[PDB]
């Protein structure tokens, strides 16, 4: 329970420089906090839940240290260990005046000390004395003789869940610092509690998991407003500290430790990170608290051991918490776009990038240019897009194994119908492996598409093999006029294959070829376009 | 083996003999993504079974359609070069895409061109500052009811598409063809879903509607259309049907939205045609009151009438503006509801929006008339130089950035309506926009002009400097170190204005002064707080005395520190002296006098700061 | 000037006329959405519950509900026999808005208004207000039930919070004007009506609500607020005790201040009316007995010097 | 640096001037042939004043040698590109530019 002033009892918040001992007074945000929680513990171990007693002995716990509040010569009144709190030094009790001023009850005994009602002045009972205070928002609190009339503490009681929250604070770091020692042992020392810890992270992590979608929206706010209050109360306690040295400690390694943990140790980095997803789902605080970490977190993005767990992280990190993506830079989404060319097509990357995008409401703008120049100039990464026109090839019906020719004079080319210009290779090709199926052959498709393929004119005329487009030079120099007649030649055995534009030579061209296949004439066409097959009506000789 | 799309529809051969003279007829297309590391090549329509890359690819929209960001074009002009106009178009005619990727090329259709110009016409489109023109005469709250018509004027600034050059602002379309598309679009959807056929065309009703839908409403909420495709909408939907269609829980948000700017738009007739016969009414008073400031108060004498035979003319006139959308609207809403208990809040927060403004379009009215102002035919081109700025002021509100802010509060400082028209200004809401702006910046440099336009803002007029004045308590909890001199600026002048300041806002000044024991923003807030007191001539009281009880606690041989700042900066002299000054505005109350003298015990600082001459 | 004189005319035509007492629409528009897994206006009023369960640290002017909120507020021995079927009347509206679960909607946005002092507040307040009305006691066990099957908590923290603040009257303020009561007026007839047809279970459980986290009483907090606004009516009694003669403003606002306390003081007197014991004890060892001796002071001197002119004793009166 | 090549014939006379309003097809891809542009997607052709520098500078010396009519793929050099800046969300830096122009009609 809290012990409100009129603001309310506490100790110094995580990582402070008092080593978390001297207790203060304190208003603010503390009042929600689990700092402010103190357990109250009656010497009896039998019938301690008996209603609370005026001037009974007791020792007073906080919580999350899991620390008894003790008068202590060393540094006057101080919060402190178990192990040192004998009860002479920490014997305290409630009590209605500052008068000064017995029988034990086995039973629930007398009711008394209401929550917020019943003002109880605190005393240590083996001194006499008083908890007063001294006259920022520190009131630091010692024991003293007097103390004067508004120092009264009037109770109230903390809720189960955080009360549960807390002493799970304590179980909690108490596991893991221990685990962060033992880490240590062997940092320096090539060659630890471990599935103590693991069922520590599956069940903050089942402690965190967000209420399904499925849950009627009531129960579902409140338990999300469960949630983010939990959330908070592990933020305060610097749990995100304990998680993110942690995960510093293990990503040290991709394996010292001797090999019967290395085994859990996958599992525990990532199990980590899920843990730590789980505190930046909703609540933004902590999404703040990654907003100077951000860095590390994209060089944890970058590790890909645990993998894609530190994307999910770094996701919550961004999709609440406007902080974040202001600081963002060049090298964080470089390297986020770098780890989509390092996995290859995870949805959630680009998830990831458009929650860079777009603030919840606001743009950033630099942030998108960014995204920008990252990403879409190259090409190469996501899947780009074209509305391609059909190429379509026909042959005629019989194929070639002597020496062979044939024309095929142009009949009616359209240059630009539609936005391509339209298709009219032409030229040998082997029957085995040639499939020009006509949607999508590699490339944007068409003929010349294979190294089976074996082709010339469109665009300039020249030629195609494998799918490069090699530029042969042309005495006309032209496409493939509707006037134009294009013409073919090839030997059988000798690998031999020339062209000519309306009757004159177009130099060499291409040699090698398997006689695996049985070559046949192709004409590729696309758009309205018609041309002559001159097998032989020929117009050239 | 792999399977693959046969194609939907293919190449016609045309082919003989002779020469065998094959043939073709016409022109045929893939909408073809490739995978360029694999260099493979792939019609996107195929696409609806290798469906992790569908996913992929839906999302890779959804980055597009995100980066191109709301408010941003210089991005938008690259995602012409990516995603290919004319890739829009042929992604919008076929009706076999997987509807994830449908409905993504319809949202990049509406990001990387169409929606940064709804967001310039929208918040505009909420504006009612309608021209005296002749044109704005002839409006008649009646036909000699059926929205959508042509007359509806206002001023609403024109949408600027930089046409998507590469060779070396917002990327274009051609506004009337698509137009004509989307229509088309939703002709082909009311029929085909009217004899419910079910291929859904995007798998489901909701991907054969919303994105279209979205489209036009979009397109719509943009002003083009012209009257005839808009009755083309309304016959689609009323008919007087899309509207009559059983649905999902999502095209219902869109005929929502739609119907929305259907019953927004006849408040923008309805509101200016009632301006218009202010000018038609008014324009006949005047003459009677010359036949025979204040003249606002005999303006509502004119108004006091329904408790001079032109009175009659307006027992009329109020009974046309008692108003059949006003039908199908109340009784689509009541029967969505009635019929499906329809989850999805959002769509409910449509209906019921929809509904109060149904059931209470006179209340409409009477909350849409502030924000109108009507203006004269001759100025208006100013403020069609004035509005545009606003808009890009108002797309820096969702966000250099920096320059664009300057240049455009520059402009609206140098238009002469910002003088002539005040009342339009603070009417426009644009000087909230501006703090907005302004607050935004502070959590450089560009906070500056925005302050000059704040305080010249309240230059202009007292009355829309009690309209600044009400944000003090924002401005100065916004004033951590300028925003201050603004207050300042908008306290200087009247005097009620000063009496009506709260003492919370100057303990707020001075518990700033609390926290300059260690400078010149003391000096700043001692200035605020010299506006505050000095006021014209004699000091009030009122305030006066509340800053000295507030200055006896905060602003901590002091005299001696005088001659220090001597030996040598000096602005901590120039703080002891805004300080002495701040107490030498001040004089029941005969007692802080006293409390002053205690602080004559100057005397020898008027010798020294004449000695350092 | 036409384009003056028009926008003028915008102003004075606004200004009047336009106001017609055209919210006799609301009522119907009820009805409209009574008609017939649910109903219309139950679609609405789950909707706005489903806003007011929402997380949002301080809600956002949702102007939706404060016209709705509003809506439903305004949509509630021959004169003995038609007071009877105008009673009925009220009631059968009252319940109207009751079996669609209003009440808990009213609960839970001035549960999630919290301590501000919104205007959408006072909206709530308004529509609970028009569900109560005559003290239903359908609707406060339906909201006692509310509030044990739910512990909010937060509940009694938004009205003792936005009591904290509420509206006094204050001394200087008056001074300086000299050259907002309707929301308290609304909070504590909402708080009276809490409690009217003698309540004790609900009476008592503002004196602690047991199943809550943190009790926290209204009572006292109630007559605090009586307190310190005997102690402006005192400070404002010697503004005017030299003065003899009252300046209007000095007998309008200060009629409103009556306004006030006569409301508390009718919510007091609401909490105490059955023989709660609990909740006399309570407010009896509160700081209560401070204030009607200083409403005794005001009572002695006001009552004595109102009375010395003709045109004071209206005020005197009330 | 940059470098015309014919690809269909024009009437070989009507060359590019100052101060003509060049009327031209034309699509732009990457060595790589990404395309990045392509005027034909518009329908829309495209019009540009000659040597008025609107333009990028192998466009602006290049299409001069282009005639009316004639199709021409300008391989232009990136220095007479976009430069080492690069056409920003487009144009990668350094990246040499692949025309197929088609130089409509000079006005």
């Amino acid at each position: 329970l809290r012990l409100f002033h009129g603001e309310c009892l506490t100790i110094s918040a995580a990582d402070s420089d008092d080593q978390r001992r001297l207790v203060y007074y304190e208003g603010g945000a503390v009042c929600t906090h689990a700092r402010s929680l103190w357990r109250l513990e009656p010497l009896r171990i039998s019938w301690s839940g008996s209603h609370l007693r005026w001037g009974q002995p007791l020792r007073i716990r906080h919580v999350t240290t899991g620390r008894y509040l003790a008068l202590t010569e060393d540094q006057g009144l101080v919060v402190v260990d178990a192990c040192k709190a004998h009860t002479k030094a920490t014997s305290f009790c409630f009590r209605v005046s500052k008068e000064k001023l017995k029988r034990d009850v086995e039973g629930m005994g007398p009711p008394e000390i209401k929550y917020g009602e019943s003002l109880c002045f605190v005393q240590h009972v083996a001194s006499g004395l008083w908890l007063t205070y001294a006259a920022v928002l520190k009131k630091k609190a010692i024991l003293h003789q007097e103390g004067h009339m508004d120092d009264a503490l009037f109770l109230t009681r903390c809720q189960q869940e955080e009360s549960q929250a807390a002493r799970m604070i304590h179980s909690t770091a108490g596991l893991y610092n221990q685990f962060i020692k033992g880490l240590d042992s062997f940092s320096g020392k090539p060659r630890l509690p471990i599935e103590a810890v693991i069922l520590s992270l599956q069940d903050l992590i089942g402690y965190f998991e967000p209420p399904s979608e499925e849950l009627q929206h009531e129960e579902k706010q409140s338990k999300l407003r469960s949630l983010r209050n939990r959330q908070s109360l592990f933020q305060e306690e610097g749990m995100l500290s304990l998680v993110l040295n942690c995960i510093d400690r293990l990503n040290v390694y991709t394996t010292y430790a001797g090999e019967e943990a290395a085994e859990s140790w996958k599992e525990i980095v990532n199990l980590l990170y899920e843990l730590l997803a789980s505190l930046i789902r909703g609540n933004r605080a902590n999404c703040a608290l990654f907003s100077t970490n951000l860095d590390w977190v994209v060089s944890k993005l970058d590790r890909l051991e645990a993998s894609s767990g530190i994307l999910e992280v770094l996701y919550c990190v961004l999709i609440e918490s406007p902080e974040v993506l202001n600081i963002i830079q060049e090298n964080h989404i470089k390297s986020i776009i770098s780890l989509l060319d390092k996995h290859g097509r995870n949805h959630k990357v680009l998830d990831v990038l458009c929650s860079l995008c777009v603030c919840n409401g606001v743009a950033v703008r630099s942030n998108q240019d960014l995204i920008t120049e990252n990403l879409l100039p190259g090409r190469e990464l996501l899947l780009q897009t074209n509305l391609i026109n059909y190429v379509t090839s026909i042959r005629p019906n019989i194929f070639v194994g002597g020496k062979w020719y044939f024309e095929v004079m142009v009949d009616e080319v359209v240059p630009f119908l539609t936005a391509q210009a339209t298709h009219l290779r032409v030229g040998w090709a082997l029957t085995e492996g040639y499939s020009p199926y006509p949607g999508g052959g590699e490339g944007w498709g068409g003929n010349g598409v294979g190294d089976d393929l074996y082709s010339y004119g469109f665009d300039g005329l020249h030629l195609w093999t494998g799918h490069v487009a090699r530029p042969v030079t042309s005495p006309g120099q032209h496409l493939l006029a509707p006037e134009d007649v294009v013409s073919c030649c090839l030997d059988l055995s000798v690998p031999s294959i020339s062209f000519r534009i309306n009757g004159c030579p177009v130099q060499g061209v291409f040699e090698a070829f398997n006689l695996d296949g049985l070559f046949f004439p192709v004409v590729s066409f696309s758009a309205g376009v018609k041309v002559r097959f001159l097998l032989g009506e020929f117009k050239f000789l | 083996r792999m399977p693959n799309h046969f194609l939907q529809v293919e190449t016609r051969r045309a082919g003989e003999r002779l020469g065998w003279a094959v043939q073709c007829q016409d022109p045929l297309t893939m909408m073809a993504l490739h995978i360029p590391e694999e260099n493979r090549c792939m019609d996107i329509l195929e696409l609806s079974e290798r469906l992790d890359l569908q996913r992929f690819h839906s999302h890779t929209l959804r980055l597009y359609r995100a980066v191109c960001a709301l408010g941003n074009n210089r991005v938008a002009h690259a995602l012409c070069s990516h995603v290919d106009q004319a890739q829009l178009l042929h992604a919008l005619e076929d009706a076999h895409l997987p509807g994830p990727l449908r409905a993504g090329y319809y949202d990049l259709l509406i990001s990387i061109h169409l929606e940064s110009a709804c967001r310039s016409r929208r918040s505009m489109l909420s504006e009612y500052i309608v021209p005296l023109t002749p044109e704005t005469r002839a409006i008649t709250l009646f036909p000699p009811g059926l929205p959508g018509v042509g007359v509806t004027t206002s001023l609403r600034p024109p949408h600027h598409f930089s046409p998507p050059c590469f060779v070396a602002l917002s990327p274009a379309i051609p506004l009337e063809a698509l137009r004509d598309k989307a229509l088309r679009m939703l002709g082909e959807a009311v029929r085909d879903g009217g004899q419910h056929a079910r291929d859904p065309v995007g798998g489901s009703v909701e991907f054969q509607f919303v994105p279209v839908l979205k489209l036009v409403s979009t397109l719509l909420v943009m002003g083009i259309f012209g009257d005839e495709d808009v009755k083309q909408i309304l016959k689609m939907i009323e008919p007087e049907g899309l509207l009559q269609m059983k649905l999902p829980e999502s095209v219902k948000l869109q005929m929502c939205n739609l119907l929305e700017y259907f019953c927004d738009q006849e408040l923008q007739h309805r509101v200016e045609s009632l301006a218009a016969f202010a000018e038609r009414y008014v324009d006949k008073l005047q003459a009677n009151q010359r036949s025979r400031d204040f003249h606002q108060d005999l303006l509502a004498h004119c108004g006091i009438q329904l408790e001079t035979s032109l009175s009659s003319r307006l027992r009329s006139l109020l009974e046309t503006v008692r108003l059949s959308l006003q039908e199908l609207v109340s009784h689509m809403v009541v029967r969505w509801a009635q019929e499906d208990y329809v989850q999805s809040p959002e769509l409910v927060r449509a209906m019921f929006s929809l509904l109060h403004r149904q059931y209470d379009g006179l209340g409409e009215l009477l909350r849409a008339l502030p924000r109108a102002y009507t203006i004269s035919p001759s100025s208006v081109e100013d403020t069609m130089s004035l509005l545009e700025c606003l808009g890009q002021i108002r797309s820096l509100l969702i966000v250099q950035e920096e320059n664009l802010m300057i240049q455009s509060i520059g402009n609206i400082m140098n238009n002469k309506v910002f003088y002539q028209h005040p009342n339009l200004m603070r009417a426009l809401g644009m000087h909230e926009t501006v703090m907005e702006v302004m607050v935004n910046v502070l959590g450089p440099k560009m906070v500056t002009s925005c302050c000059r336009f704040l305080c010249y803002f309240c230059r202009i007029s007292r009355q829309n400097q009690r309209s600044m004045f009400d944000h003090l308590s924002y401005l100065l909890e916004n004033s951590g170190i300028t925003p201050l001199d603004v207050a300042a600026a908008s306290v200087i002048d009247n005097n009620e204005l000063a009496l009506a300041l709260q003492e919370q806002d100057l303990e707020k000044v001075v518990s700033y002064l609390a926290g300059c024991g260690l400078p010149c923003g003391g000096e700043r807030y001692l200035d605020f707080l010299r506006f505050a007191v000095f006021v014209n001539g004699e000091s009030v009281e009122e305030n006066a005395n509340v800053v000295v009880r507030l200055l006896i606690r905060k602003p901590e041989g002091l005299l001696a520190a005088i001659e220090e700042a001597i030996r040598i900066g000096h602005a901590i002299m120039s703080f002891y002296a805004a300080l002495i000054d701040l107490l030498g505005r001040c004089a029941e109350a005969l007692r802080i006098r006293a409390i002053l003298r205690s602080l004559l015990d100057d005397l020898v600082g008027i010798i020294s700061l004449p000695l350092q001459i | 000037p036409t384009h003056r004189a028009c926008n003028m005319f915008l102003e004075s035509y606004k200004a009047a006329w336009i106001l017609t007492e055209d919210h006799s629409f609301e009522d119907r528009m009820i009805d409209d959405l009574s008609k017939a897994k649910p109903d219309p206006l139950h679609q609405l009023v789950l909707h706005f519950s489903r806003t007011a369960l929402t997380e949002k640290s301080k809600l956002d002017e949702d102007y939706l509900y404060m016209a709705y909120a509003d809506i439903m507020a305004k949509s509630c021995e021959v004169s003995f026999e038609e007071k009877e079927m105008e009673k009925q009347r009220l009631l059968y509206q009252q319940s109207r808005l009751h079996t669609r679960g209003a009440a808990e909607m009213v609960l839970q946005m001035i549960s999630a208004c919290k301590g501000e002092t919104g205007a959408m507040v006072s909206s709530t307040l308004k529509l609970g207000i028009s569900i109560l009305n005559g003290g239903n006691a359908e609707v406060q066990q339906k909201m006692l039930d509310y509030l044990k099957d739910k512990k909010e908590v937060g509940f009694f923290q938004s009205i003792q919070a936005l009591m904290q603040t509420c509206s006094v009257l204050d001394l200087n303020a008056f001074e300086r004007q000299n050259k907002d009561d309707e929301f308290t007026q609304d909070l504590f007839r909402f708080l009276q009506l809490l409690c009217e047809g003698h309540n004790n279970d609900f009476q008592n459980y503002l004196r602690t609500q047991t199943g809550n986290t943190t009790t926290i009483n209204i009572i006292i907090c109630t007559v605090d607020y009586l307190l310190r606004l005997q102690e402006s009516i005192s400070d404002f009694y010697w503004y005017y005790s030299g003065k003899d003669v009252i300046e209007e403003q000095g007998k309008r606002n200060f009629s409103k201040a009556m306004s006030v306390a006569k409301q508390v003081f009718n919510s007091l007197t609401e909490y105490i009316q059955g023989p709660c014991t609990g909740n006399q004890q309570s407010l009896a060892h509160s700081r209560l007995w401070d204030a009607v001796v200083g409403f005794l002071h005001v009572f002695a001197h006001m009552m004595m010097k109102l009375a010395q002119d003709s045109s004071q004793i209206e005020l005197l009166k009330e | 640096g940059v470098q015309v090549e014919t690809i269909s014939p024009g009437d070989g006379r009507t060359f590019p001037k100052r101060g003509q309003t060049c009327v031209v097809h034309y699509t732009g891809m990457l060595e790589d042939g990404k395309k990045f542009d392509s005027s034909r997607d518009r329908n829309k052709p495209f019009k540009f004043m000659l040597g008025k520098q609107e333009v990028i500078r192998g466009w602006e010396e290049g299409v001069a040698q282009m005639s009316v009519g004639q199709r021409a793929k300008l391989t232009i050099s990136p220095d007479y590109a976009y430069g080492a800046t690069g056409h920003p969300g487009i144009i990668p830096p350094h990246a040499t530019l692949v025309f197929d122009v088609e130089l409509l009609k000079l006005e």
